[PDB]
């Protein structure tokens, strides 16, 4: 019974800027330590005790805090740093923080939208999935609405999100609407549309069923 | 180099028992305390056990105390985590970590690669693969919807590795206690459909690999 809540859960920095994420405790604590975790690999040692850096970590990292509120600071941001940073205490119960997702920030990108009618193979099985790919955009926060025959739906939409690209530093999203065969053939014009802080009006992509 | 390499795990029905092991290399095992730490799919870090350098002392959190036992054998440089009466909350990837002494505390220096432990009662199901071809420009985005599979690690390889540099893979989202993922690829119009694009789905938990030539409607 000793919680750590780490303050900015997701954070986006551009290269060359300062970065301060915080770890705040439910009660007073002697020291706190930090680990780093990139996609697909375990946590690595980063900062131990409070201000002591591990052999590998660059010198532009820094640690501080006393009592209830400690904090890891990055002097100048470089793209090699993006990973989730956990804190951990060692005084009572060995508790980890929730982490701080560190993101690279780039110029905004609007997605490259692609819609796909269900396969001739799935339909013969009793089902029909309509799928929409919004590809290479930034930032990440998007809204997507599927409109069928001009009305709209939210039942059975599955939405998945990549991790930030290691080259262009974008994100990709899939959107799958899982109907029935009979539900699918009940309508004509399936449309997915993407709203975003880039374009003012949505990016629409459409097809009609009674066509094939 | 310091190595920590852990073995065992997979899919167990709730109530089963299991044992995880971890093997040590390139450091004197007996002189260090060794712990396990678990991470939830939602990237949640929870400490689960600790043994001393000798036998000496063991310590446990109050989420597994009673079900887990942590053991070393310093003849072989290997940890052991026996887990009895597994429940649904025990699903996680489990790492072994070295614990080193600091000024007044301790700290986890090296962590292994983890094994994964899925506690659940459903069958292992192979995946249904459906092609995603369009029903008009100079670059084509194709896809493969990979749907209805249980044990979660799947693999999608496109033209047998060739098109990696233009592939987006989308994490499997769960619903209906089956997993559903998607994968997209991008291709210059000069490449398709003049040449075959085929995505390839392999599902090691069932030893099933399916192929799908994306052909154009």
């Amino acid at each position: 019974d000793i919680v750590l809540t780490q303050s900015p859960a997701i954070m986006s920095a551009s290269p060359g800027e300062k970065v301060t994420m915080t770890c705040s405790a439910s009660s007073s604590v002697s020291y706190i330590h930090w680990y780093q975790q990139k996609s697909g690999t375990s946590p690595k040692r980063w900062i131990y005790d409070t201000s002591r850096l591990a052999f590998g970590v660059p010198g532009r990292f820094s640690g501080s805090g006393s009592g209830t509120s400690y904090s890891l600071t990055i002097s100048s941001m470089e793209a090699e740093d993006a990973a989730t940073y956990y804190c951990q205490q060692w005084s009572s119960n060995y508790t980890f923080g929730g982490g701080t997702n560190l993101e690279i920030k780039r110029a905004d990108a609007a997605p490259t939208v692609s819609i796909f009618p269900p396969s001739s193979e799935q339909l013969t099985s009793g089902g029909a999935s309509v799928v929409c790919f919004l590809n290479n955009f930034y930032p990440k926060d998007i809204n997507v609405k599927w409109k069928i025959d001009g009305s709209e739906r939210q039942n059975g939409v599955l939405n998945s999100w990549t991790d930030q690209d290691s080259k262009d530093s974008t994100y990709s999203m899939s959107s799958t609407l899982t109907l029935t065969k009979d539900e699918y053939e009940r309508h004509n014009s399936y449309t997915c549309e993407a709203t975003h802080k880039t374009s003012t009006s949505p990016i629409v992509k459409s097809f009609n069923r009674n066509e094939c | 180099e310091v190595k920590l390499v852990e073995s065992g795990g997979g899919s167990v029905k709730p109530g089963g028992s299991l044992k995880l092991s971890c093997a040590a290399s390139g450091f004197s095992f007996s002189t260090y305390g060794m712990s396990w730490v678990r991470q939830t799919p939602e990237k949640r870090l929870e400490w689960v056990a600790t043994i001393s350098g000798g036998g000496g002392y063991t310590y446990y959190p109050d989420s597994v105390k009673g079900r887990f036992t942590i053991s070393r054998d310093n003849a072989r440089n290997i940890l052991y985590l026996q887990m009895s009466s597994l429940r649904s909350g025990d699903t996680a990837m489990y790492y072994c970590a070295r614990r080193v002494t600091t000024v007044a505390e301790y700290y986890f220096d090296y962590w292994g690669q983890g094994t994964t432990l899925t506690v659940s009662s459903p069958k292992t199901t192979p995946p249904s693969v459906y092609p995603l071809a369009p029903a008009a420009a100079s670059m084509v985005t194709l896809g493969c919807l990979v749907k209805g599979y249980f044990p979660e690690p799947v693999t999608v390889t496109w033209n047998s590795g060739s098109l990696s540099s233009g592939v987006h893979t989308f994490p499997a989202v769960l619903q209906s206690d089956l997993y559903t993922l998607s994968s997209s690829v991008t291709v210059p119009s000069s490449t398709w459909p003049s040449e075959t694009v085929t995505c390839n789905v392999a599902h090691p938990a069932s030893s099933t690999k399916v192929d799908k030539k994306i052909v154009p409607r």
